[PDB]
RNA sequence: CCCAUAGUAGGCCUAAAAGCAGCCACCAAUUAAGAAAGCGUUCAAGCUCAACACCCACUACCUAAAAAAUCCCAAACAUAUA
């Protein structure tokens, strides 16, 4: 495959749009999930 | 091509490498399967030391010679070129591409001496003082050897020694 | 500087030069290895 | 006079006990496989091992120092 | 500028070799010395071992300790004072690989195999290279082996050794 | 990174016990009382003898004819000898020692009164001959060079061959013949009579084939 | 790298190269750091101190050197090759 | 002139490819940096130095870099390797003490490297570096 | 064009002979350097060459010429078609 142009950040301007993804789908709804994420994500720690 | 300029402004020299205009070869060359510049365009025996619009492809701003690693020709194109310029210096040929120097032009030398097909440095040869028997005389060269292979037209072959 | 039919230098510091029609050796560490083609 | 002596007195049992040699099932075992009499050659020596080059190019100093002789 | 020489523990005498080097350099010399022997008076058996010296601009001198010499350890080990003369056609002892597993433990921390990234088995392959250039022997395991090895080898060994002498002695004698 | 290969190996080279050159002796140890004529067709054309390797892998080739004395054969034993190494190479004769007798007349003589007396002796060499060989476990080119020292020295045109070098002068003069582009040989020429060249030619050049001249030998004459 | 111990690189006071590495036209100047960096014209004079400024926004190649007259010498050698900005910085500093 | 006859590899440059690939796949992260042209004493001085602390440090030629480079997925780390190059395989990722002991000669350029398949900088390594501790980075959330 | 750290001042012999006065052996660490090929050293030391790293014009049609006596000795000329 390829991988990320990579550029720096001293200037910068653009960020992993990975993250993006994940928070649109995360973060906009209320506490009835976050419970979840605070229940669930610690089962392995 | 590339050139250095160099601009003294208050105590600081700015060294600055710039790119200008270069010209790129012809469309169609003739024979691209070649692979000298010569062999490309099928001058090979083809051109002598008048060919000055030729030479001047290959030489210096002041004169000089460039290396093969530049210029693409073979060693053996290379070597044809370098006497021609060389003769086409010495014929008074090339005048705009005099050697570089900042005031010692002004005590003019000896006048001119027009000469062509000059093969040796000509503050370098001795005269024949003696010219030696009829069945080995002490000949003078004329031309280089480098272009016995050129093209004859005159049924005779030219003369390298007279 | 000798007469030599055959030049060859004799040290690392010999250079050979083609000066006024002929093959020089010059040396500039060892004087002694001057040479000139006869 | 002066020149360097210091030899103990080796007996039948001397350099087994003067220094605390231990057993031999405490050593690791890599310590047993060493080429001791004779060095390996480059038929026994494997192309893509790193002392195959290593070989050859000793081999291949040892050529130009028996050429390097007569050349300026 | 550095100094490469080896000089012996108990025993380093203001004057040749390092005499005239040091001189040259432009340094005191019996302070050097004095220091050294002071330094190695640690050391109970009077050792030669290498010594590295480091010269600065204001004329003075850091110096730092080494091991031992492979060549010392190795015929201590073997029990002989001499080098072989004919290596590889004459053996001039036996020694068991766990002498060389100890010599290598205890020199492997000085300044030519600690400030490398070697394991011990590439250093116990080089005391076995220097052993070999010593004309010394070395195999496997030499539990019952050594015991006789050792019982005829010193006879014959001193035997050759004599007979060794006693050549030295005609050739001295037919001058 | 530089590509490697591997040295060539000497596993199978024996350099015999007295590698050094023989002494050679400058008369025969029984003279020679009857003096013979100047045969000089010994050094004319090719030689017929000592003319490949036996033993060693590099030889002084002789490229013209000549006759070496007791000074040539001193000159090259000594250089020889104290160029070479004993330990890895070995050098070889392959001329004999001088056996045929010059004789000179007394200095200030006029011409007559019997022959001169027998002065010297020399050894004759032809064109293609090896001279000297040497062999053992060592590459040509110290040998090359202290050997081409030498054969400078000869009375004769004279090189430094190997092997390989040796085969591939001979494959070269092969193939030189057959490539030649001209469709005039002085092979045919003479052999056919062609413009009557025999009244010219000598009876030796049918086989000399235009190559040899007098005790010279042309190796580009074809 | 001979030429500057033979020259004698003491003058100088103070050198800096700046350069990206993710830009194709830094060569030349990372060659000179190369050769500036050499242990025998560092240890011509050791009053003088070498820098290598890296940075990844600049994209230009740059050269900044001053020397004990305190004149500044610059060469932004992006097209301008090692071996031309060497002579022409041991002709400066033998000049001056 | 006709094709030439490609040759074909060598054992050092098979095992070199080999070595490589496994010091590229087995690592956490790796540091490429100039190789200055230091006296050998020193050089061994810093050798030394770095590897005190359990990180080690190799020298490859180029014309086998390069091809690896190319058709792997770190393409992107070539245009860096156009001089005298070296790279520091470094498990267990630290990058503070290299920092420290690189600080001590300015001359010593980072020209940068990978962190767990991030391809950063000098200063993106310092800011990085800069990162709180992990356990204080995964309590956060 | 660069580049020279090491067991190691390899042992024997030698007052000393450290790669280089003479012989036997010629292993061995690091990605790389020969128990040393030229010098060079009283012994050392300082120089190269062989070795990684660095790019890479060719890295080479081999060599193959000389001066006497009255005064050099045709004049000249490289390019319109056998
Ligand atoms: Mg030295
Ligand atoms: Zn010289």
């Amino acid at each position: 495959e390829a991988l990320a142009g990579a550029p720096l950040d001293n200037a910068p301007k653009e960020y992993p749009p990975k993250i993006q993804q994940l928070v649109q789908d995360i973060a906009s709804l209320t506490l009835l999930e976050i419970s979840d994420l605070n229940e669930l994500l610690k089962k392995t720690l | 091509f590339r050139e250095v300029v160099e601009t003294q402004e208050g105590k600081t020299t700015i060294i600055e490498g710039r790119i200008t205009a270069t010209p790129k070869e012809s469309p169609n060359p003739p024979n691209p399967s070649g692979q000298c510049p010569i062999c490309r365009w099928n001058l090979k025996h083809k051109y002598n030391y008048d060919d000055v619009l030729l030479l001047s492809q290959f030489i210096r701003p002041h004169g000089g010679m460039l290396p093969r690693k530049i210029t693409g020709l073979c060693q053996e194109e290379h070597r044809k070129i370098e006497e021609c310029v060389k003769m086409a210096h010495r014929a008074g040929l090339l005048p705009n591409h005099r050697p570089r120097l900042p005031e010692g032009v002004v005590p003019k030398s000896k006048p001119q001496l027009n000469r062509y097909l000059t093969r040796w440095a000509p503050g370098s040869v001795k005269p024949i003082y003696k010219k030696g028997p009829r069945w080995n005389r002490v000949r003078m060269p004329v031309g280089s050897p480098l272009l016995r292979d050129n093209v004859c037209y005159s049924r005779t072959p030219w003369k390298l020694y007279h | 500087f000798k007469n030599k039919t055959v030049l060859k230098k004799r040290c690392k510091d010999c250079y050979l030069v083609k000066r006024r029609g002929r093959w020089y050796v010059y040396c500039k560490t060892h004087p002694r290895h001057k040479q000139r083609q006869m | 006079v002066q020149l360097t002596t210091y030899a103990m007195g080796v007996n039948i049992y001397k350099e087994g006990q003067d220094v605390p040699l231990k057993p031999d099932a405490e050593y690791p075992e890599w310590l047993f496989e060493m080429n001791l009499g004779p060095p390996k050659t480059l038929e026994e020596l494997d192309p893509e091992s790193r002392e195959y080059w290593r070989r050859l190019r000793k081999q291949n100093i040892w050529r130009h120092n028996r050429l390097s002789k007569n050349k300026r | 500028g550095v100094i490469r020489a080896i000089v012996r523990a108990g025993l380093a005498m203001p004057g040749p070799p390092l005499g005239p080097v040091l001189g040259q350099r432009g340094v005191s010399i019996n302070q050097f010395c004095k220091e050294f022997n002071e330094r190695t008076k640690d050391i109970k058996e009077g050792i030669p071992l290498p010594t590295k010296i480091l010269v600065k601009p204001d004329r003075t001198f850091e110096i730092k300790i080494g091991q031992p010499t492979v060549s010392y350890f190795l015929k201590a080990a073997a029990g002989i004072e001499k080098g072989a003369r004919q290596t590889g056609k004459e053996v001039a002892g036996l020694v068991t690989l766990k002498h060389v597993y100890e010599i290598a433990r205890i020199k492997a921390q000085d300044e030519a195999f600690a400030l490398q990234d070697v394991p011990l088995s590439s250093v116990v392959r080089s005391i076995i290279g220097s052993a070999r250039s010593l004309g010394i022997r070395v195999v496997k395991d030499l539990s019952s082996e050594e015991l006789a090895a050792f019982q005829k080898e010193r006879a014959i060994f001193l035997a050759a050794q004599k007979e060794a002498d006693l050549a030295a002695q005609e050739e001295a004698a037919k001058k | 990174v530089k590509t490697l290969l591997p040295v060539p190996s000497f596993e199978d080279v024996s350099i015999p016990e007295k590698p050094k050159l023989r002494f050679i002796e400058r008369a025969p140890l029984v003279p020679k009382v009857r003096r013979e004529p100047k045969n000089l067709s010994d050094i004319r054309g090719p030689s017929t003898e000592a003319t490949e390797f036996t033993e060693g892998n590099f030889a002084i080739l002789a490229l013209g004819g000549g006759y070496l004395h007791w000074g040539h054969f001193e000159m090259m034993r000594l250089t020889i000898n104290r160029s070479m190494d004993p330990k890895n190479m070995f050098a070889i004769w392959r001329v004999p020692a001088p056996f045929k007798p010059i004789t000179r007349k007394s200095v200030g003589h006029r011409m007559g009164g019997g022959k001169g007396a027998i002065d010297h002796y020399v050894t004759p060499v032809k064109a293609g001959r090896l001279v000297v060989e040497m062999g053992g476990r060592c590459e040509f080119e110290e040998v090359q060079g202290f050997l081409d020292q030498v054969a400078h020295k000869l009375p004769f045109a004279a090189k430094a061959v190997s092997r390989g070098t040796l085969e591939k002068m001979r494959k070269d003069q092969e193939e030189r013949e057959r490539n030649n582009q001209n469709p005039w040989t002085f092979e045919r020429i003479a052999t056919a009579n062609m413009l009557g060249i025999r009244k010219v030619l000598s009876p030796y050049d049918l086989t000399h084939k235009g190559k040899y001249w007098g005790k010279f030998y042309m190796p580009k004459r074809v | 790298a001979a030429a500057l111990a033979r020259l004698g690189l003491r003058p100088v006071k103070q050198v800096r190269v700046q350069f990206c590495p993710f830009e194709k036209n830094v060569e030349s100047t990372r060659t000179f750091l190369q050769t500036v960096s050499s242990e025998k014209v560092r240890s011509t004079n050791l009053n003088c101190s070498v820098i290598a400024d890296v940075r990844h926004d600049g994209s230009e190649p740059c050269v900044d050197v001053l020397f004990g007259d305190g004149h500044r010498l610059i060469m932004r050698g992006a097209h301008l090759t090692a071996l031309e900005m060497l002579t022409a910085f041991a002709s400066h500093i033998r000049a001056r | 002139s006709p094709p030439s006859p490609p040759q074909e590899e060598i054992g050092l440059i098979r095992l070199l490819r080999r070595e490589i690939a496994a010091v590229f796949q087995d690592n956490r992260m790796i540091a490429v940096c100039q190789n200055v042209a230091l006296s050998a004493e020193d050089k061994l001085l810093m050798r030394h130095q770095l590897r005190k602390h359990k990180i080690l440090m190799k020298v490859f030629p180029n014309q086998v870099l390069k091809p690896f480079l190319e058709d792997s997925k770190y393409q992107n780390l070539l245009p860096l390797f156009v001089g005298h190059n070296m790279l520091l395989v470094s498990e267990e990722p630290k990058v503070k003490e290299m920092v420290r002991i690189l600080r001590t000669v300015p001359f010593l350029p980072l020209l940068g490297g990978c962190i767990d398949d991030t391809i950063l900088s000098r200063q993106g390594f310092i800011n990085y570096s800069k990162l709180p501790s992990l356990p204080l980075v995964q309590g956060e959330l």
